[PDB]
């Protein structure tokens, strides 16, 4: 099984 | 005329900490290096310290911010979108961040960050926690047994983790009792804890 997370990047 | 006690023991202090430090959002590898990098800055410049955190206004900032030079800068940089919009939930722990620095020297301000610098945040953030946890009650003084020594610490007059808790006003041994509590210090102990573990949380 898979879970969506948000993650931040640097632009 | 109120509810509960005034104080919290450890485990309410770490639960009201982890509230924050254990819900942070996922930063990538590049994007928390920077961050880092940037509170590592901050904390050697007491200039910075207060430049941050007038800029992050608690959370309540509207509109883009205005571009702060060096290290501050740095860290508005990994807070804002491309926009300049500040982001609540990357912004407010850093808050809670500084709200809990007011209350450390700039001695520790420069030590946390040499323990950022080093990647070594976990060693003293243990050493905090168990004083906290050992020394119930706070109100009332007592000698204690931890040898920080025995944890991986350097320890004697002048090392790091000596320093800091020193400033926290602990009075301190070479040989045991190694530490002591006093009350006085159960702000800035606290403080110290909260500052070091979201400051662990921050590295994720």
């Amino acid at each position: 099984g898979c879970i969506k997370k948000a993650v931040w990047f640097k632009c | 005329p109120a509810e509960g006690a005034f104080t919290e023991d450890f485990q309410g202090l770490r639960a009201e900490v982890e509230t924050i430090s254990k819900e942070l959002e996922l930063l990538d590898r590049e994007l928390c290096q920077l961050l880092l990098e940037g509170l590592e800055g901050v904390l050697r410049d007491q200039l910075a310290l207060r430049a941050l955190e007038e800029a992050l206004e608690q959370g309540q900032s509207l509109g883009p911010v205005e571009p702060l030079d060096g290290p501050a800068g740095a860290v508005l940089e990994c807070l804002v979108l491309s926009s300049g919009m500040l982001v609540p939930e990357l912004a407010i722990p850093v808050v809670y961040l500084l709200g809990a620095l007011t209350m450390l020297s700039e001695t520790q301000h420069k030590l946390l960050a040499e323990a950022l610098e080093s990647q070594t945040l976990l060693g003293p953030l243990e050493l905090v926690g168990s004083l906290l946890e050992q020394s119930a009650p706070w109100q009332e003084r007592s000698t204690m047994s931890l040898p920080p020594g025995l944890l991986g610490n350097s320890w004697g007059e002048g090392a790091p983790a000596w320093v800091l808790l020193d400033e926290c006003g602990l009075e301190l041994g070479e040989d045991t009792p190694h530490v002591c509590w006093e009350p006085q210090a159960q702000g800035r102990m606290c403080a110290l804890y909260a500052s070091l573990a979201l400051l662990s949380g921050l590295s994720q």
